């Protein structure tokens, strides 16, 4: 007659479901960002960063102490609201690489339903160097012409701002190839000194949340 | 005791009455499936659909004897406590309904107005207490016909249930309290927070425009089902009780809308087999998943 | 002269290859062409285990048959009572990103790892009744993707740096390093005497090594893709892996070659798990299609299909007893099958 | 055992034309997509081409278009890479790179660590 | 260049992994058939136990 150990197990699994639900309500309100690049300072294998905008918590994390061949660890990040890939916007053929990279993340099955927050970051140094090379590597450079829906900033020739479109098209394409609705691709530019970069993430995770919304509560 | 005339009212209250039982039944079973998965995969929704359904079941359950009674020409055939009891269910419910779907109005705008800002709000629990709240309210709100006589025996041959003409002070008042918080606060709040729901989703960029128009056309379905439904059968019952707190020592009113007074009551019953139509089937996932459930039943039990 | 050393390998890799062929008689399908078919396997959910938030990577089975760990990407290691479905320890990891968990031969010490590329070994028995961290082997430059005990004292460890390792836990330091591998390697599976384990990676090649020696005694090609699963069958003499390339393939030590291919026309996705039943006549393969088939390791016959997932099969094994599979899913749910 | 051999590389005076050619063994060459990659002297691995496992879907960086063609034959398991009007920046070891799994549209094969399923390479020199 | 000591290492496994002893696939397949015939009674999920010997159910 050994029910003590019986209702012994049962208290301890009533600890620990009350944990769990703590914990759970503790998971549901904190939104896992991946950092893939090509910042640390903006505001061991994997290093973690918490923020907090408008009292919602985001933990971001860039992997660090990994080879460069990421098709097996790449699949442990398919439930992170959003994907971070940071672009140096312009010696190898790095804008291609990214692209091919970029392809990569966005066919993969698994990663099939998690949108990408896209940085193209450098353009000081892509301005200083198209003034002044990138028609050595798109050929479609040199007869593309900057698209009318598109911001006129203040003080930069059409020469700058037709190279940053034209990469941002080279992104889209990618993104658009597909056309199905289960992951978005949301292109931002990114400067050496910004601020508003947590702002945009932030953004882009309401609306990532806010598709998901619409999903879930049976109204798409 | 005054005049009234039934040409119509033993035939096309019950033949409305006969579709929705037929098509409502099976549609209802199949909704409250697909909101008990929902809610089994941790979905809010699921628990206020269940609720919905549950209501609508309950309602199509008790119409068989008010076919029968509109069968007799408002004839009750039945004892004063079913009187009660049943009447009671046939306008309860009515409300519960409504209840329910702004509570799916009011869920949704949080969820996608504003994610990331109430969760608690957002749990299977607080649901389910909302649920029990919702209930426990309309069923105590609408108790007032449960202390009083609801089966009277006019000269004119009918034997009335929960229905008298002319009728009394206190059934003017609950009539007025009836139309004006049970009926217009819940469907301001649904065209509220579907007025919401939309300007969230003209802000949305992740969303085609054809989505959006998708979004938008079943807002205004929404809406506009309920109103649709629910909106003679209010008119007909609020100027009744102006008419009556006006002048009680009179019956022209009635002689004339007597004969659209119980069209309408049917047409209330299209709303509960609207429900399950639109909060199930217009969508993809619920319809993937009944369509695999009966497929998976049939064929399984042929085996 | 790195032309000559390239010859030189490719006339060893070409005498290798006509070694192997003269010792392969007859085929297993040949041999086992007479023995009678094990008829349909047809299994019965018995639990389902709740209450992890979100995907299921790893679970290990303990020696009593009765007492389970899973590892989820939430941050938590649960030790199951598999009979009464009670929850008996949760342990929060300080890495959410844990890739595999192992429970100790003992019932002592469970361990843990993933892309923090650490091996925490946590302590089930203190005086207080706590779960403490008992050690944190460091030392792999790649993300930790399977853990097996040797004993109390001794673990082995796979990595994505293409090094497995045995560690020394009171020490903290790693006695012995296994190097040969191209890609990261995926899974391990220890031999039932403990001299020898296999590897597999993701370089399609599957190596035997010794434990003590350090080196690799046997090299295993075969498969076109990367290796996801590795089993050493219950004799010792003959292990399956599964790939990438949608095939599950009995290996044997002795024979140095490929046995049997476990293949359907109409599965086209990746294997994730194989473990076999305590006979060895089965072998249980997890499949990215969301359910597990059950294969006859004789005949190369499906005899049965686990479906009842509704996600990715991440993990599958067996009692020591054999009276239970356990199957885990990105569903974040564990269920026992009989 | 997956193997990738590269043959028809050599010295080729600026303005000339070669045609690479990578012969593969091991297993089911119609379900891979393929790719050939080039590692210049001094530079890392950088990608050039990308065929889909039936040829229907053709890619070449930017570099190369119009002078580059790839093709390749499902029956004898060979990956063809057709070079015209050679520069000196085409000076490099060109590889045959498989894609790893098969049925799929992402590869991850351009690393400068050990890729598998990528042969030794032949030299172009220009 | 740098790959002199892999490819040495390479031809040192190779060498070492060539000269081994090897059975013929028919003993190897025999006994792995022998196994299984032996052990075919000892297997809860080739042959299942009654409902009053499983522990989950
Ligand atoms: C996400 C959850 C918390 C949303 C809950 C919304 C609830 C609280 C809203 C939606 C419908 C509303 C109810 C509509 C009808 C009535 C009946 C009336 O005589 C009293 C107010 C009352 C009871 C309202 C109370 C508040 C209410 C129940
Ligand atoms: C007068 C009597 C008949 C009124 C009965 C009202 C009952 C049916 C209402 C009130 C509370 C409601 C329950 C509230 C909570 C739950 C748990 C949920 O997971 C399933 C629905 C369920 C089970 C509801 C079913 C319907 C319910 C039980």
């Amino acid at each position: 007659d050994q029910r003590n150990e019986e209702k012994a197990q049962r208290e301890a699994n009533k600890k620990i479901e009350k944990q769990l639900q703590k914990d759970k309500q503790v998971y549901r309100a904190t939104h896992r960002l991946l950092l893939l690049g090509a910042i640390v300072k903006q505001m061991s294998g994997i290093f973690e960063t918490k923020f907090q905008v408008d009292k919602v918590n985001f933990h971001m994390f860039d992997v660090g102490a990994q080879r460069d061949e990421r098709r097996k660890w790449i699949q442990c990040f398919n439930d992170v609201t959003a994907i971070i890939f940071v672009v140096a916007s312009s010696q190898t053929n790095r804008l291609q690489a990214a692209l091919k990279l970029f392809d990569s993340i966005w066919n993969n099955k698994w990663l099939r339903d998690t949108s990408v927050i896209l940085f193209l970051n450098k353009q000081d140094l892509l301005a200083e160097k198209v003034l002044a090379k990138i028609e050595d590597y798109f050929p479609e450079f040199a007869r593309y012409t900057t698209p009318e829906d598109a911001t006129p900033e203040p003080g930069e020739d059409p020469r700058v701002t037709r190279a940053k479109y034209f990469i941002r098209d080279e992104f889209l394409r990618i993104s658009t190839a597909s056309g199905d609705g289960r992951h978005y691709c949301y292109p931002h530019f990114t400067c050496a000194v910004d601020t508003e970069n947590i702002r945009r993430v932030f953004n882009d995770c309401r609306d990532i949340i806010q598709r998901m919304h619409l999903r879930q509560y049976e109204l798409l | 005791g005054c005049h009234v005339d039934s040409r119509v009212d033993h035939l096309f209250p019950p033949s409305l009455y006969i579709f929705v039982i037929g098509v409502g039944l099976p549609t209802n079973c199949l909704a409250l499936w697909a909101a008990y998965r929902q809610v089994q995969q941790r979905n809010e929704l699921g628990v206020y659909l269940m609720n919905l359904s549950i209501a609508d079941l309950l309602y199509i359950c008790t119409l068989p004897l008010w076919v029968d009674y509109f069968l007799h020409h408002d004839n009750w055939i039945h004892g004063p406590g079913s009187c009660k009891l049943f009447g009671f269910i046939f306008y309860t419910n009515i409300y519960i309904s409504i209840a329910f779907l702004c509570c799916i109005s009011v869920d949704r705008y949080l969820a996608v107005a504003h994610p990331l800002r109430f969760a608690r709000l957002r749990r299977v629990k607080t649901a389910v207490a909302v649920s029990s709240v919702v209930w426990a309210t309309e069923l105590g709100a609408n108790s007032a016909p449960l202390f009083h006589d609801e089966l009277f025996r006019d000269r004119y041959n009918h034997t009335f249930c929960f229905e008298k003409f002319p009728m009394e002070g206190w059934v003017a008042w609950m009539n007025l309290y009836r139309v004006f918080v049970g009926f217009l606060f819940p469907w301001a709040l649904m065209l509220l927070s579907y007025r919401g729901i939309l300007r969230a989703v003209r802000g949305s960029v992740s969303t085609e425009r054809q989505e959006k128009a998708k979004i938008k056309r079943l807002a205004l379905s929404l809406i506009a089902i309920v109103l649709v439904c629910f909106a003679p059968y209010h008119v007909l019952l609020l100027s009744r009780s102006a008419i009556y707190l006006g002048r009680p020592w009179d019956c022209g009113f009635e002689e004339r809308v007597f004969s659209a007074y119980h069209s309408s009551l049917a047409f209330t019953s299209l709303n509960c087999v609207a429900d399950p139509i639109l909060y199930c089937l217009v969508n993809e996932g619920a319809r993937s998943d009944v369509a695999k459930a009966l497929h998976n039943l049939l064929r399984f039990l042929a085996s | 002269e790195l032309d000559q050393l390239r010859q030189e390998a490719e006339q060893l890799k070409n005498q290798i290859r006509d070694a192997r062929k003269a010792c392969a008689d007859a085929t297993l399908s040949q041999i086992t062409n007479n023995i009678d078919p094990v008829g349909r396997i047809q299994m019965r959910t018995r639990r389902t285990l709740r209450g992890h938030l979100a995907k299921i990577y790893a679970m290990h089975w303990g020696t009593d048959s009765r007492l389970l760990v899973s590892a989820s990407q939430d941050g938590k290691l649960i030790i199951w009572d598999s009979y009464t479905t009670n929850k008996v320890h949760a342990i929060p990891l300080r890495s959410s990103w844990v890739m595999t968990c192992a429970y100790a031969p003992s019932g002592n010490y469970v361990a843990c790892g993933g892309l923090d590329n650490i091996c925490s070994i946590y302590n089930l028995k203190t005086r207080e009744g706590n779960v403490r961290v008992s050690r944190e082997l460091a030392g792999h430059t790649g993300y930790l993707s399977c853990c097996r005990f040797l004993d109390d004292n001794q673990i082995v460890t796979s990595s994505g740096d293409t090094t497995c390792a045995l560690w020394d836990i009171e020490t903290g330091q790693q006695t012995t390093t296994f190097t040969g591998h191209t890609g990261d390697v995926m899974s391990l599976s220890l031999a039932p005497d403990t001299r020898l384990f296999v590897s597999g990676a993701c370089d399609a090649s599957a190596k035997l090594w010794d434990v003590r020696e350090g080196m690799c005694r046997q090299t295993f090609t075969g498969h076109e893709s990367d290796i996801n699963a590795i089993c050493f069958f219950p004799n010792g003499n003959a292990f399956a892996t599964g790939s990438d390339d949608a095939t599950c393939r009995l290996f044997d030590l002795r024979a140095d070659q490929e046995l049997m291919t476990y293949s359907h026309d109409n599965i086209i996705c990746g294997i994730t798990s194989v473990s076999f039943s305590k006979s060895g006549r089965l072998l249980l393969a997890g499949y990215d299609d969301f359910n597990c088939n059950v294969w006859d390791a004789l005949k190369a016959d499906r005899a049965g299909v686990l479906a009842g997932h509704d996600n990715r099969v991440s993990c599958l094994g067996v009692t020591d007893d054999g009276m239970a599979v356990a199957t885990g899913s990105w569903d974040s749910f564990l269920k026992i099958w009989n | 055992q997956v193997q990738l051999q590269e043959s028809g590389g050599g010295l080729v005076q600026p303005g000339g034309s070669l045609r690479l050619s990578c012969a593969a063994s091991g297993f089911t060459f119609s379900n891979y997509k393929m790719n050939w990659v080039r590692q210049a002297p001094g530079k890392g691995l950088e990608w050039v081409s990308d065929i889909s496992q039936s040829g229907a879907s053709i890619s070449y960086t930017g570099s190369v278009k119009g002078r580059f063609t790839i093709s390749r034959d499902n029956a004898k398991n060979t990956l063809y890479l057709q070079m015209n009007s050679l520069k000196p920046e085409d000076t490099a070891v060109y590889y045959c790179a498989r894609c790893p799994a098969p049925f799929t549209r992402d590869c991850f094969d351009v690393t400068s660590t050990t890729y598998a399923y990528r042969g030794q390479g032949t030299q172009v020199t220009v | 260049t740098a790959s002199i000591a892999q490819a040495r290492k390479l031809v040192e496994q190779l060498k070492m992994e060539a000269n081994i002893d090897r059975i013929k696939v028919s003993k190897a397949a025999a006994d792995l058939m022998a196994y299984c015939e032996a052990h075919a009674k000892e297997d809860p999920l080739l042959t299942p136990v009654p409902a009053s010997e499983n522990p989950f159910r």
